[PDB]
């Protein structure tokens, strides 16, 4: 329990404890007992794991980072010459401290001592050490561009020699990209780079690069899917503008016969970056079919389904039929969050208007409404209905044929389930005017249709406030007058004056001098009555613009 | 390149919501995020605030709130599992998550461009990378050992994701490489030819049974194999012998380790030959799946019906089944469970075969048909189920079952008889190597979703079912 209680307070909160009194010397102790012998294997392992995990919290300044770098390097060299388990973690922790401290640079002794060490070690627990060193070198090269562009000839020559496929492959690819970009930015090329410089921080090449790409592809057969995806993504970045892609065409075509979440995205971004150079006019069709298939294939988890359902909608075109729209069209066998990924397809199909797609949309939205009206269910159902309504409204503002049933269904749904007041308010606050107005009219008609004796008044008044205007005066005034007697709690007594304030803003003048008057004279809470008095005075004594400027 | 990884077990009722079992942050990538993003940078919070925000956004922490416009809004639509967290007045983006068997998985990747316009998700590689790592962890932890699996995880993934960049997504391989210590291009996920192909064709069928409405059945199948043979490059591609009565393969997708899929597999979506099944693979230390197939057969295996005349409190479920002759008459568990959503006090039943044991809750009488149907191939239940005080919330509330609409949930299973016709063959082994394939093939049948849909009531319908 020498260091366990020490690291507990840090891994509870790094920035909080490092801002405390004891954390001032925590890094000092940790660097001190690095070469000690009183610390067991487990304590050293745990301390070095923390040194891995948060290099930004104990050595902020560049000078402190350099000092810690030299200290770690010393205790790594000065280790006992016996097989132990501090070899790789020490190098990786020093790399983390130097890279995240900002003290790395060619003009510093710590970096000039660390970099040759990692280069030699990775050049070749020997295999795990080599892998760890290669990863450290690649990460350092990522931190400062070109930092590790020194031994490219070594890896080129020793590709068949010792060294794990994945680390050297990734490091070589990253170095190629960074070095070639920098040198072509200068104006020159590789200049013999195929055979530890620090100056990069500030024809034959085609054949050499073709050899590089074939070697990378050949060695990539061992690459795991995730690393394979990043390799191909950055390669498709690099060689888009800078030999035909028919070298990598067989591999890409073969990999598109898969459905793994990473190779599919590698193929998708490869086509979205390379554009229409390699894509055929019909290969886009097969890719679209497979993405749509994978958007609903039972053998895959929900996340993969929804990922490809988002990919298909924003699919990247090469040179900007109905059956594909029938392999993904929504149903009511779909879990709540997998329909809205499919509603755009149905809105697209029905916009240009087998049962009539409007009829199927009516049945689907009617099922969603019937789910929503079920009292005693979760809120996911109502959220589904309203998000679907928003998507169709934005997508189909311009066809009253499909929209009149939607408006009628929403009105009936409000009549059935008054507890959904906030959802309608948000929808009204988002949708455009072409749908804001008729829905406003119909929902006002629904709310003022009842005499006003319901127990859902606290849910009616919210819509009444969110919709009241100067179109239908007398009906609204009658409904509000009836509802005045059914307000006993402060919540409804504020929704009601929210309605009156909405009328205020609209500009209605006559009769309101009595509606607001009666509300102010016949409510329960004093605060609502004073609210009404103020708003009635504002409407009665203001000119039209000054109310918008002084109320 | 991620920024951090998580694994939070779902703990209902606890105010914190769970106890993190894994929280590794890579600060090299955070400095990279500063350098790349610039003015749009938003830092990664600590464990506590992250857990609070993620459980809030995943709708898993106290969903009883009336309306939170930051979550339930009509303008914030989440059509993908890549959510955007809002921590410390900053919109963290992108944050990944999914749930299965009470185990959350999460990650925040790196985007190498500014966030002032939210870049399209068809471009960020990190979303795919985070999702795949999370799926690999999910497969590892609940593969089949209660805490010896979750204890070694921090010492497990470090060997796979040391400094923010993944190496291999199979955590079983991290266990193989850490606990146990390649001069050729041996695959980076590998540390007497015996193969255990466990094919499994689940018959889900909303049989319905109307005139214009089609009877919706579809069988979901898969093949789990392994070329777990010694040698340098042994070759064992197995053949599955669907008969002449059986259709060719249907709905083929393959494994990440799998090489490719045929142009017909790309075409035949929802060569068309029964052979020779030549499936290229790459011998894994994992279990390679050369394909997952959902075969079609025109003959439904079981047919059913259901009427519930709501004569007050008399849910007379005059059921009537029809066991197609192609189905072997020996069912391991043909429990024709009959849940009673939205509704047994008085089991005044008339069971033709097998007990109809009302369960102790007296809410859903799971009528165990048992093991085999009678010689009449028809059960029935004219039960005067005189239910007492109307349960409005106690009963299982299933929205896909309202009113006189419902269906019998037959949880029926069968050993080695499915609806497709899989039969792996070994005498036709053709390869560029030599060996003895011990192809321990198999099959099964499960009730994925076998709702014998009541034709005396409306049923939800898919798209093509109404299509003539």
């Amino acid at each position: 329990d020498a260091w366990a209680q020490r690291l507990g307070a840090f891994r509870a909160s790094p920035s909080a404890f490092m801002a405390g009194p004891e954390g001032e010397d925590l890094g000092r102790d940790l660097l001190s007992d690095l070469r000690s012998e009183k610390l067991s294997e487990q304590t050293k392992v745990s301390l070095l794991a923390l040194s891995m995990e948060y290099p930004a919290q104990l050595w902020p300044d560049a000078s402190a980072a350099e000092v810690a770098a030299t200290s770690l390097l010393d205790t790594l060299v000065l280790l006992p010459p016996r097989p132990s388990a501090l070899r790789r973690p020490l190098l990786l922790a020093a790399t983390t401290a130097l890279a995240a401290g900002g003290a790395l640079g060619p003009t510093s002794g710590a970096s000039c001592r660390l970099l040759p060490l990692l280069l030699g070690l990775a050049a070749g627990e020997q295999r795990p050490l080599q892998a760890t060193a290669c990863e450290c070198l690649r990460e350092l090269e990522s931190c400062k561009p070109g930092l590790l562009g020194g031994s490219l000839g070594l890896l080129r020559g020793l590709l068949g020699q010792e060294g794990p496929v994945q680390p050297l492959s990734l490091l070589l690819a990253l170095a190629l990209r960074n070095t070639l970009v920098l040198q072509s930015r200068v104006g020159a090329g590789l200049g013999g780079l195929l055979t530890w410089d620090w100056t990069l921080v500030e024809p034959e090449e085609a054949r050499e690069l073709r050899a590089a790409v074939i070697q990378l592809l050949d060695t990539s057969y061992l690459l795991t899917p995730v690393a394979q995806a990043q390799l191909l993504w950055l390669l498709g970045w690099a060689l888009r503008g800078l030999q035909p892609p028919a070298l990598f065409k067989p591999q890409l075509v073969r990999l598109l016969g898969t459905a793994q979440l990473t190779l599919l995205h590698a193929m998708l971004a490869l086509k979205a970056a390379f554009g229409e150079a390699l894509f055929t006019a019909q290969d886009e069709a097969l890719l679209l079919r497979r993405l749509t298939l994978a958007a609903q294939h039972p053998a895959l988890p929900p996340p993969t389904h929804l990922f490809y359902l988002h990919c298909v909608l924003s699919f990247p075109e090469n040179w900007p039929g109905p059956q594909l729209c029938r392999g993904l069209l929504p149903s009511l066998l779909h879990d709540p969050m997998a329909l809205l990924a499919r509603l755009h397809l149905l809105c697209l199909l029905c916009a240009e208007e087998l049962p009539s797609p409007r009829h199927y949309l009516e049945e689907l939205l009617a099922g969603l409404r019937q789910r929503a009206a079920l009292d005693g269910g979760p809120r996911a159902l109502a959220t589904l209905c309203f998000q679907a309504s928003y998507l169709v409204a934005c997508c189909l503002a311009g066809q009253p044929t499909v929209l009149t049933p939607l408006i009628h269904g929403l009105a009936q749904l409000y009549q059935a389930r008054p507890m959904l007041a906030p959802h309608f308010v948000d929808l009204l606050d988002q949708v455009d005017s072409e749908l804001r107005e008729p829905l406003k009219v119909v929902l006002r008609q629904v709310v003022v249709s009842r005499p006003g004796r319901d127990e859902a008044l606290c849910w009616h008044l919210q819509m009444l406030a969110k919709v009241a205007d100067g179109d239908a005066q007398s009906a609204t005034l009658n409904f509000l007058q009836a509802a005045a007697a059914h307000c006993t709690n402060w919540d409804l007594q504020q929704g009601l004056l929210r309605v009156c304030r909405a009328l205020l803003r609209a500009g209605v003048r006559g009769g309101l001098v009595d509606l607001l008057q009666v509300l102010a004279r016949q409510l329960e809470d004093p605060d609502g009555r004073d609210h009404a008095r103020l708003y009635y005075i504002l409407l009665a004594h203001l000119a039209a613009p000054k109310l918008g400027v002084a109320l | 390149a991620l920024r951090a990884v998580w694994l939070i077990r779902h703990e209902p009722g606890t105010p914190l919501g769970g106890t993190v079992r894994f929280s590794r942050r890579y600060p090299t990538v955070e400095k990279r995020a500063k350098a790349f993003n610039g003015m749009t940078y938003v830092p990664v919070p600590e464990d506590g605030p992250f857990l609070r925000a993620l459980l809030f956004q995943l709708r898993l922490l106290d969903d009883d709130k009336d309306f939170m416009e930051r979550r339930d809004g009509c303008s914030r639509i989440n059509k993908t599992s890549i959510y955007g967290l809002s921590v410390g007045g900053e919109e963290l983006w992108p944050v990944i998550a999914f749930l299965r068997d009470s185990m959350i998985y999460a990650s925040v990747p790196l985007v190498e461009q500014a966030l002032s316009p939210r870049p399209p998700l068809i471009s960020i590689s990190g979303v795919s990378q985070g999702l795949e790592l999370l799926l690999g962890i999910q497969d590892f932890l609940y593969s089949s050992d209660l805490h010896t699996k979750l204890s070694q995880l921090p010492d497990l993934l470090l060997q796979a994701c040391p400094l923010g960049t993944l190496l291999d997504a199979n955590l079983q391989n991290s266990l193989n490489s850490i606990n146990s210590v390649q001069p050729q291009k041996q695959p980076a996920w590998k540390v007497k030819a015996q193969i255990s192909i466990s094919i499994t064709e689940t018959v889900k069928c909303m049989q319905y049974g109307k005139q214009d409405i089609a009877d919706t059945w579809q069988v979901a199948g898969t093949v789990a194999c392994k070329c777990d043979l010694e040698g340098v490059m042994p070759a064992v591609t197995i053949s599955l012998s669907l008969p002449t009565n059986g259709s060719p393969l249907q709905d083929i997708i393959v494994h990440p380790c799998v090489t490719s899929l045929d142009s017909a597999i790309l075409t035949s979506s929802s060569s068309a030959f029964s052979g020779p099944y030549k499936f290229p693979f790459t011998p894994p230390l994992e279990s390679f799946n050369l394909c997952h197939y959902t075969s079609q057969v025109p003959v439904p295996p079981i047919l059913g019906s259901y009427h519930m005349k709501e004569e007050g409190v008399q849910l007379k479920v005059t059921v009537n089944f029809k066991l197609h002759e192609s189905v072997r008459n020996n069912f391991e568990v043909c429990e024709a469970h009959i849940p009673f959503y939205n509704r047994i006090t008085h089991l005044e039943y008339k069971a033709s075969f097998g007990q109809l044991e009302v369960f102790r809750e007296k809410s859903l009488l799971v009528w165990i048909i048992g093991q085999k149907f009678p010689k009449s191939m028809e059960i029935s239940l004219s039960g005067t189920l005189t239910f007492g005080v109307k349960g409005h919330n106690k009963q299982p509330f299933d929205h896909i079952c309202i009113g006189n609409t419902a269906y019998i949930k037959l949880n029926f299973r069968i050993a080695d008889y499915t609806l497709t016709g899989c039969y792996a063959d070994q005498h036709s082994v053709q390869v560029f190597a030599s060996g003895k394939p011990k192809i321990s093939a198999y099959r099964k049948l499960i009730s994925s979703d076998y709702y014998i849909w009541n034709s005396k009531a409306p049923a939800p319908v898919t798209y093509a079912s109404l299509l003539p």
